């Protein structure tokens, strides 16, 4: 039985034609109080994967190190570590999930929600889902606490099913991205403007884009606006 | 539920409702309530279901390990105690379990024991269990002699589960009637309430609360 | 919330941000929580959002019904009606206000007026759940008989750090000057003030 | 206070015919009022001519559904590859749902298939393991409301012959696979009309000698 | 209080209430008369909290007894029953509710019919062949269901009560010291002394 | 609940969904929850569903009165004062969050009203289960300078977003239009993006079908 | 200790081509004991008709209520109630009880006189109108209901088909929960003649 | 359960226990015998929770048959008294306890002289002269005290007992279904059929 | 509690107060919270004093042990030690460290602890009851690569204001300094930093 202490908001996702995009703030909740401005909640594993964590911090640290060891793990005595053998995304999700559900059943969970973002061997685009309770699900857009509520509806615009992803540019799929975060700036009372963003292509590869900021807002309007 | 089962003349009377419920939800009206664990052995099954279900079939293995150990039939308190040791040491973990080991065999004759899940352990000629116990006492105490017919046995104890199937909310579906010997049980088929209460209400000219 | 009024030598100022919240989400982004209740007598509002406007409102009647008999009311008068509402009604109000006005023969004055209902005349006053962030800065940067535009930059710096800790303060920086000029309002995006 | 347990909503149906077997169920996933997934499916086969369905807390369904797919894999290497007999495999169920009494699997679980004989068969679970074999069976969120209009179509329930004054029911016959799918399309909408929860998608597994066909369609999103 | 039946037949209303009163672990009192006659041609018996039953059985004698005072009339039994079922229907929303179940026999001269109704605390009223209120149900219901035909007689009934008694007392937890018999019907309310 | 409402160059705009819900079964599939105050004062209720009623009736009565006593078209502000005043002398007891919406001489007017009393100001306001679906949308797609066309197509999209991502809303999309110098114009069942689809079967039974114990005529005449 | 749910009991109500149907059932009991098998849920004001689902007591009090208020209504307006104005009389007068209502799931249906036009509406406890053009379902299997009346139900049927898919839509409901069922009658309601019957079903 | 009384006179001990057996509102079995014989010479009687009882009394039971056997000799009352309690004080503070309060009755051939020992579920031994367990304390210590002498007979021992089971049956609230009375003495263990 | 560590040029320097507290009565007026756990590896202690006791002595232990295998530890290698405890021991523990330790090649280095047992490595840290009194002062103020005079001073103003304010917090302003010439105490008393 926990209760989590230092903690991180929304992650939010979708699919493309050719891959999946994946973002996540900086901020580090301690209650109400704006603790920590420096966190990065976005952990690449490998050159095809990123794990988006939000939920209490010091069991993401934990989550960190689980899959720093993995990576250690899967290249001993492994000559295609760096090849047909090398982790999937498919595989480090399976692997968070059992964890996740072994501890909800052991009645000491892992106070997290977890979108793994990814591209297969074969191509194909990976995202999934998986929470505390051990709870996993599969969509075109996935999001986490604040971004299930208003981040997906507007990502949903885009690709409401699966044909819609072929249709999809990483173009248009970064501008939504980009606008969700955006929106849950305005919002949201436990996000922060600065935040990171990673792009997993089956082509280009792997691209993490540090020290982002929401941009463009609407404020003006304000001045007009009088007592209630 | 409903079940009860009696001593008499002319052997064991066995008859139990057929309805499973959660909450007000009716889950069933087509359920298993009497197990048969061997061709001497009855078991009837109230309260918790997956209890009921999976500690008796339990105690059918026990029963089936029992004569293949000592080369003879359990006898009916042997096979009570089992099951009424077995749920004493579940005591307070939650068990719901309202059951009758009916049964014959050559040392105890037709005999009846009352096991439920507090490990309360009865030998008795008469015993009604659920939550229509009541019903079914009402009728089957009011008519009970124990030179009853064979015949007439089989409906009292058909007429007392119909009783209780219509007042208890908690009961009803079908009628599974029983009758043991000393060569066995013997199945008296399935009895819908569907048909049975109007059939029974225009022969008997009972029911005389229902509109007709 | 986060805010604040401070006087000053022409006057005083209130200050606030424009946040709402209901739990984590934001209610309204563009709040206006500096309340008129008389020409020159203003209040900030922190707290229940219900509770606050209420009394509001009530102060207005009392103090447009005080001026048709007896002229304009003084500060501490308008601060008098606020704490009766507040004190009277302590079991049933979460209402945390700050009362500013100006006088001609009093000038700026400023009364705050915590949960319990009791009133306190101060040079400055902050409150709200951003406050606590900034009671040491505003002690260390505070001093009496500041200009306007020494002033409008204390208010934009202290409501500033208490919006970048506060999680339920943020928004644009509205702002009310009381002087004998007249009232100006005053208004601050997030653009400017995030990098100060 | 920590809460092991979740609701993730929607609703399984399975029906059973002469020479076949239909499991169907929706394939949208909730918690509270988010939809977490629009094509989620919670319909598996799991070998041996078995299809399955654990519906309710997504964690404790995929698990259940995990361990049963792994109890067959065992059998088959500690058998000789014999064949899971439906009958049998309703058995062994029971034992995993009930190992879990005192902390439990928070499922409405449904297997159909076919029997030794060929025929049609549908078993049905509680949380903690009672099962009992059935031609029909609804289970999950819109249970209530599905359950009832089964009973009435599939089995005939509440139904005479017309003019025989109410003493000579309808009699009981088997449906083909044509009138059992036309059953499983107007329970989902139905269902889809007036629960929150249910909704999205459609996924039906059949089930006969030649195999496990599929067939997908399409339900309201709002 | 807790033990009362009722039997409506042909021609007569019977109902029976059993005469132990117990406090803790005492039986303060084994001949107490459960019931109140609110007119000459209607009984009323009850049970429920202690102090609540009597006062409100002698409130509806009383308000009955004023009535045909005033009218010189006796009201139908129906009249009486939807008049008590009322007084419980508003007790029930008050700040302390009358927590009494009553049964109601009487015999309507106009009609020439034995009418029996069964109203409990919440002012649920049913009128019935037979009827029963606290645990007694659970067990004479279904007796009477298959006992019970419409058109027998008074002394029918009587053996047909006993029968409900013989059941209670053979597997009701607690020892009610027996019932005290009346029947209503044209002739007005007479006791069975010997029961 | 998803509601919504909207501001434009000559006037408001408001919108709503039509889901009613008791726990998670569907209600009402197409309940109307824009509510008249006066001929051009408008409410959209989002909570208790009899609060909503209840309170914008009892207000939409006392304005007409005062409306015929002032011998002046009533005005929003008078509204908005009379509801919230309510609604805080309960104390949040009555169940209703409000936008209201309306032009009067003074000019076009957008507000919203929580259940304990407290109202705010805005150019776009949604409130509801849906409200941050809703919102999502507006603050994504709303601008300055808003033509009416441009302010139905948003509100309506706004609503939208509710239907598909909320379990708490769905069905239809009404609206109502409240422009300066001209009559409001109310849109019920503007969208009707939910139809329910052909069913697979009839299910019209043989007359016959149901037993019967009797037959009576009914005396509904004196 | 719910109050919706001591008595048991349901009810529901159907359109047709110039027709209406109301159905209900029979039983009355206190939680598991069944008590009565004639309490009938179903009562009529002219030529509206009013079902009641809910705490019995409450069923009772608001027929004679609403029996008290239409016939002023009828006195002071000569005139019969309407539907439609009937189902107004109805919200208010729960509403009227706010913070301690009457606990019950009411349901009125019939055809206006002047229109010819078929009518049916159902309230909350607390007097919220669910007006519709197809069906409305209540009490304690009203999921049951639901699922049966969304499937079974086609527009514009005919009063003798009317009957049968009302019939069947409120006995499989019945049979599904233990609270409700021992006993049903059905109302089919044409302009100017009304036939009532009571159906066989089963009694556990 | 419920009822269980100890009368030691000159020469023996009787113990009387009720028949009945109750779970909720059905009194399930009226002929139970609450009683488990430990020796010959030692007759231990037992009431409380369900279960438990049964259990508890058999266990003990066991043990002092496996002791008989094990010495070919029979332990003094006194002996199977302390063992009893022991265990019942070992039980009071584990996870589960045995909540059984028993009667042990004996006749010690050693010293010639009956005894009886009173033990509740705590482990709260006591010789007596009379002894009793539950509510029936209430009444039958007070009565005892008023008619009961050292130097009384057997006869004089089950009239004394008859006294109770009469004031037991007037004032107790539960129907126990009447006693089975069993008589401890230097010829052994002996149950009265008609009582 | 209030406690600081802040890096700068030539190392870093720990700061707190003297006051422990039950209730509001004062157990300890001159406590002393910043503790030794390797020669120039201190911690800051906030939360229950025999939690952070209890752990600062295993800490102790953990880096003589490993000193006597692996030579000197670094700074991180501390922090983790720390952090490894009061994760693992989440449920039981009240504890909130700041770890402050000087390497010669990498110089001052500052990492936070609290309750959860997350670490953050940062340029300067704050915390304790009376900290949130000055997170407003402490981020207008902090520069990086400050001299000792300097970083003195800002500690000195800072805790001088979480006293202030804090009631939890009081008496004498303790300081360790820790750079490449060694390990240096400073204290503060109240007639010096009261009329700051
Ligand atoms: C009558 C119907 C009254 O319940 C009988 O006791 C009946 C007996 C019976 C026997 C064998 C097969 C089916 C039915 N009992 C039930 O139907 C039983 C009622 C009951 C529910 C919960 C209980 O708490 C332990 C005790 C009795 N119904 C069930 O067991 C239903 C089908 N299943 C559940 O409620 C699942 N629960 C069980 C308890 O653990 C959590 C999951
Ligand atoms: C900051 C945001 C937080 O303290 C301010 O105090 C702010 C003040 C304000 C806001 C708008 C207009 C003027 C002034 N207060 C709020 O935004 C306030 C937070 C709050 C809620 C309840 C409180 O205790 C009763 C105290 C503070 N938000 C609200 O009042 C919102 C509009 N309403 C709710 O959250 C509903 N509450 C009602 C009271 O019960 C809890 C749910
Ligand atoms: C969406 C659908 C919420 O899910 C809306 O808020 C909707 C608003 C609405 C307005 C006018 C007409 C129809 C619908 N609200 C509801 O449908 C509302 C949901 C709700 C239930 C309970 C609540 O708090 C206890 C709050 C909101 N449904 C109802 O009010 C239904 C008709 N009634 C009940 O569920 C019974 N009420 C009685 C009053 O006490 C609470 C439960
Ligand atoms: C300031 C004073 C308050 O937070 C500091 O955090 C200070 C830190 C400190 C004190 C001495 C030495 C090193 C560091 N903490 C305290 O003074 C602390 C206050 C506190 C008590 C309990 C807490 O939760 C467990 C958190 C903070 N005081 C104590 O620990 C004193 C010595 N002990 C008690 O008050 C007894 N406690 C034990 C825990 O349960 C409550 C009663
Ligand atoms: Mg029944
Ligand atoms: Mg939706
Ligand atoms: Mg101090």
């Amino acid at each position: 039985t926990q209760q989590p202490i230092v903690t991180g908001t929304s992650v939010i996702s979708m699919k493309y034609d050719n891959g999946v995009i994946i973002a996540a703030d900086n901020l580090g909740s301690y209650g109400s109080l704006l603790r920590f401005n420096g966190v990065e909640r976005l952990i690449p594993v490998g050159d095809n994967t990123v794990v988006g964590i939000s939920g209490d911090i010091s069991d993401m640290q934990h989550i960190e190190r689980l899959l720093k060891d993995l990576v250690t793990e899967n290249a001993y005595d492994n000559p295609l570590a760096d090849a047909e053998e090398a982790l999937e995304p498919s595989y480090i999700f399976e692997y968070l999930a059992t964890v996740m559900y072994q501890r909800r059943s052991k009645m000491n969970p892992l106070w997290n929600a977890i979108i793994v973002a990814g591209v297969q061997s074969n191509g194909d685009q990976f995202l999934r889902y998986v929470n505390l309770l051990g709870v996993t699900y599969s969509s075109p857009t996935l999001a986490t606490g604040f971004g299930a509520h208003m981040a997906n509806p507007l990502l949903r615009k885009v690709v409401d099913r699966e044909s819609d992803i072929p249709k999809t540019t990483v173009q248009v799929a970064e501008e939504a991205i980009v606008n969700a975060m955006r929106v849950l700036y305005y919002r949201d009372a436990r996000s922060s403007r600065n935040f990171s963003l990673a792009i997993i292509d089956k082509n280009t590869g792997l691209t993490f884009k540090k020290n982002l900021q929401v941009e463009n807002m609407k404020w003006d309007f304000a001045k007009d606006i009088k007592g209630y | 539920t409903t079940t009860l089962a009696f001593r008499f003349q002319g052997g064991i009377i066995v008859a139990v409702d057929s309805r499973a419920t959660a909450g007000n939800w009716v889950a069933s009206q087509t359920v298993k309530k009497v197990i048969e664990i061997n061709p001497f052995l009855l078991g009837t099954a109230a309260g918790g279901a997956a209890d009921c279900q999976f500690w008796e079939t339990w105690l059918g293995s026990q029963c089936r390990l029992h004569e293949l150990r000592e080369k003879e039939r359990i006898s009916v308190a042997a096979a009570s105690k089992i099951l009424s040791n077995l749920v004493y040491q579940y005591k307070g973990a939650g068990l719901s379990m309202g059951t009758m080991i009916c049964g014959y065999t050559r040392k105890e004759g037709p005999t009846i024991y009352y096991v439920d899940s507090d490990g309360t352990r009865l030998k008795g000629d008469i015993f009604c269990v659920g939550s229509g116990q009541t019903f079914a006492y009402g009728v089957l105490d009011s008519n009970y002699k124990w030179d009853l017919s064979v015949e007439d046995a089989l409906y009292l104890g058909k007429r007392s589960i119909l009783a209780a199937a219509h007042r208890d909310a908690y009961s009803g579906g079908s009628v599974n009637l029983y009758h043991v010997t000393e060569d066995g049980w013997i199945y008296h088929g399935n009895h819908d309430v569907g048909e049975l209460f109007w059939k029974v209400k225009e022969e008997e000219g009972s029911f005389n609360n229902v509109i007709g | 919330t986060s805010i604040m009024a401070v006087t000053f030598k022409d006057g005083v100022i209130l200050g606030a941000d424009s946040r709402t919240t209901t739990g984590a989400y934001i209610a309204n982004r563009v709040t206006d929580k500096l309340t008129r209740v008389h020409d020159k007598i203003w209040c900030c509002r922190s707290g229940s959002a219900a509770d606050t406007q209420a009394i509001a409102d009530i102060v207005q009647y009392h103090l447009e019904l005080y001026t048709s008999q007896y002229g304009t009311p003084s500060t501490e008068t308008a601060a008098s009606v606020f704490k009766e509402l507040c004190y009277e009604n302590k079991d049933n109000l979460t209402a945390g206000i700050i009362v500013a006005g100006y006088d001609d023969k009093n000038k700026g004055e400023v009364y705050t007026i915590p949960l319990g209902g009791s009133v306190h005349k101060l040079p400055y006053a902050i409150a709200g759940s951003g406050s606590t962030f900034i009671y040491g800065y505003c002690d260390k940067n505070f001093r009496e008989n500041m200009s306007k535009e020494e002033t409008v930059d204390f208010i934009k710096h202290s409501l500033s750090q208490a919006i970048k800790w506060d999680g339920s303060s943020g928004g644009v920086i509205r702002m009310v000057v009381l002087t004998a000029a007249g009232v100006e309002r005053l208004i601050f995006y997030p653009d400017e003030y995030e990098q100060l | 206070q920590f809460n092991p347990y979740g609701d993730n909503g929607g609703t399984i149906l399975g029906i059973a015919g002469e020479d076949f077997a239909v499991l169907a169920g929706d394939t949208r996933n909730i918690t509270d009022y988010s939809i977490n997934s629009r094509y989620e499916p919670k319909v598996f086969d799991c070998g041996d001519n078995i299809v399955m369905s654990a519906n309710g807390f997504a964690a404790d369904g995929d698990a259940l559904v995990k361990r049963f797919k792994n109890s067959v894999k065992w059998y088959h290497f500690d058998h000789n590859d014999k064949k899971l007999s439906i009958n049998s495999a309703a058995r062994n169920i029971q034992h995993l749902l009930y190992g879990k009494r005192f902390f439990p699997y928070y499922v409405h679980t449904i297997i159909a298939g076919l029997d030794e004989d060929g025929k049609g068969a549908v078993y049905s679970f509680d949380p903690v393991g009672s099962y009992e074999r059935e031609q029909c069976r609804a289970g999950g969120a819109a249970a209530s409301l599905i359950m009832p209009f089964l009973d009435n179509q599939v089995n005939f329930k509440n139904q005479y012959e017309p003019g025989t004054n109410g003493k000579v029911k309808k009699p009981l016959k088997y449906l083909s696979v044509e009138e059992v799918i036309k059953l499983v399309r107007d329970s989902f909408t139905s269902a889809t009309e007036r629960h929150i929860q249910v909704g999205d998608g459609l996924e039906i597994l059949i089930v006969t000698k030649d195999g496990v066909r599929k067939e997908f369609y399409e339900l309201k999103r709002d | 209080m807790d033990i009362i039946l009722g039997i409506r037949v042909q021609d007569s209303v019977i109902l029976a209430s059993s005469k132990a009163v117990t406090r803790g672990i005492s039986v303060l009192k084994d001949s107490d008369d459960k019931t109140r006659q609110l007119s000459p041609h209607t009984l009323m018996s009850f049970a429920g909290e202690a102090g609540d039953t009597v006062q409100f059985a002698e409130y509806i004698q009383a308000n009955i007894q004023l009535y045909s005072i005033r009218e010189d009339y006796e009201l139908s039994p129906q009249a009486v029953s939807s008049f008590v079922r009322q007084e419980l229907a508003k007790s029930i929303r008050s700040r302390r509710p009358y927590q009494v179940n009553v049964l109601i026999g009487g015999y309507d001269k106009k009609k020439n019919k034995p009418e029996l109704y069964q109203i409990d605390y919440l002012g649920t009223k049913v009128e019935l062949p037979y009827g029963a209120h606290g645990y007694s149900g659970f067990y004479t219901f279904s007796l009477l269901d298959h006992h019970y035909r419409p058109d027998m007689t008074t002394e029918e009934g009587l053996d047909l009560l006993k029968l409900c008694v013989q059941e209670l007392e053979k597997r009701m937890p607690m020892d009610f010291k027996g019932v005290i018999v009346k029947i209503v019907d044209k002739d007005g309310i007479r006791q069975v002394d010997d029961f | 609940t998803t509601i919504v409402g909207v501001k434009f160059n000559n006037g408001v705009v408001i919108a709503a969904d039509t889901r009613s819900t008791q726990g998670p079964i569907v209600a009402d599939k197409n309940c109307a929850k824009l509510h008249r105050i006066s001929p051009k004062i408008w409410c959209a209720g989002a909570g208790t569903a009899a609060d909503t009623e209840a309170v914008t009736q009892l207000i939409g009565s006392n304005i007409e009165l005062h409306s015929l006593y002032t011998s002046r078209e009533p005005r929003v502000v008078s509204a908005l004062q009379m509801l919230k005043q309510h609604l805080f002398k309960y104390q949040g007891h009555i169940g209703a969050y409000l936008i209201v919406a309306g032009v009067d001489p003074t000019g076009s007017h957008l507000f919203s009203i929580h259940a304990h009393g407290s109202t705010d100001v805005g150019y776009y306001l949604s409130l509801g289960s849906g409200s941050l679906a809703a919102m999502a949308v507006l603050e994504s797609h709303w601008k300055q300078d808003l033509t009416k066309e441009e302010a139905i197509k948003l509100a309506s999209d706004a609503i939208q977003a509710g239907i598909w991502n909320d379990l708490g809303s769905g069905s239809n999309v009404d609206v109502c239009v409240m422009e300066i110098g001209k009559d409001a114009e109310y849109l019920r069942n503007y969208l009707t993006p939910n139809v329910r689809e052909e069913k697979q079967k009839s299910y019209k039974f043989p007359r016959g079908t149901t037993a019967v114990l009797k037959e009576s005529i009914v005396n509904i005449c004196d | 200790s719910d109050p919706s749910s001591i008595n048991g009991g349901i009810v529901v109500a159907m359109t047709g081509k110039d027709c209406v149907a109301i159905a209900c059932d029979l039983r009355l009991g206190s939680q598991s004991l069944g008590v009565s098998n004639k309490f009938e849920k179903i009562f009529h004001y002219g030529h509206v008709f009013l079902g009641i689902t809910g705490l019995a007591t409450d069923v009772t009090t608001l027929n004679e209520m609403f029996r008290y208020k239409t016939n002023l209504y009828k006195l002071k307006e000569e005139r019969a109630i309407e539907p439609e104005t009937f189902t107004q009389l109805v919200s208010s007068s729960l509403y009227e009880r706010r913070f301690g209502p009457y606990f019950v799931g009411p349901v009125v249906a019939g055809i206006n006189s002047k229109s010819g036009k078929p009518f049916i509406a159902g309230f909350d406890l607390i007097g919220c109108i669910d007006e519709a053009k197809d069906f409305i379902v209540s009490g304690t299997a009203s999921d049951q209901l639901f699922g049966m009346c969304e499937s079974l139900y086609e527009p514009n049927l005919e009063p003798e088909d009317l009957f049968e898919t009302i019939s069947q839509a409120l006995l499989n409901a019945a049979d599904r929960d233990a609270l409700s069922g021992w006993g049903a009658v059905v109302y089919i309601i044409k302009k100017d003649e009304v036939v009532k019957r009571y159906l066989k079903m089963r009694q556990d």
